[PDB]
């Protein structure tokens, strides 16, 4: 039995941190909501 | 009512205190992905939130009413996660998206890792509108995991 609590404010913040590449990728959705890479 | 915000999904069914994933309260509804709670009921407190609509595919559900978040990435502009990982205070993560290619079209992807219990954590824009959620993704050539920005539709 699941139950939810409050963790913040969605607001951006200013000075956050930047991190990640920006990959593109050939992609395919299955009729059960998975993604798999094309190659 | 139950205030606007990001919310921790958690399920005492397990050992402890199990945070299973992350949602969104906005205009009266909570906004998670479906493989989080797979349709479930939730708690808020003493009330109880029916689901609303869902859909598998997609992986998202909706709670107390239709599905309300209808921001889109625009293609250009960083944008931040605003992760809420498990036993872990809320924090904003800022970078430029990626793209999920598909048959039907191009999606934002954000080449973040975090665990499981993160899945829902909303993606936000600049004017802190939700773009989507966090947590259907592909695991990439290096092992490294990649998320599409996974956003509803707004009736
Ligand atoms: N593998 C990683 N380095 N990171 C992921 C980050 C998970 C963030 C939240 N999202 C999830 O838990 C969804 C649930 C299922 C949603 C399905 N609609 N998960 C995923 O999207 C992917 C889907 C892959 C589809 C490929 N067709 N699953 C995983 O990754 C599991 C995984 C895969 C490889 C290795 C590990 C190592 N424990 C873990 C992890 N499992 O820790």
């Amino acid at each position: 039995d699941m139950y939810i609590e409050r963790a913040g404010d969605i607001t951006w913040e200013k000075d956050a941190e930047v991190t990640g590449n920006s990959p593109r990728l050939d992609v395919a959705l299955d009729e059960s909501g998975d993604f798999s890479l094309v190659e | 009512e139950t205030t606007d915000g990001v919310y921790r999904v958690m399920t005492r069914r397990l050992l402890g205190s199990t945070q299973v994933g992350v949602g969104v309260m906005q205009e009266g509804v909570f906004h998670t992905m479906w493989h989080v709670t797979k349709g479930a009921a939730l708690r808020s407190g003493e009330g109880r939130l029916d689901p609303y609509w869902g859909d598998v595919k997609q992986d998202l559900v909706s709670y107390c009413g239709p599905w309300k978040l209808d921001a889109a990435w625009d293609g250009l502009s960083e944008v931040q996660l605003l992760a809420v990982p498990p036993g872990e205070r809320a924090k904003n993560i800022q970078t430029l998206p990626g793209i999920f290619k598909t048959k039907d079209g191009d999606i934002g992807a954000v080449a973040l890792d975090y665990p499981a219990g993160t899945s829902g954590s909303p993606i936000l824009d600049k004017c802190g509108r939700v773009i989507g959620l966090y947590g259907n993704g592909v695991v990439i050539k290096n092992g490294s995991y990649v998320s599409a920005i996974t956003q509803g539709k707004r009736e």
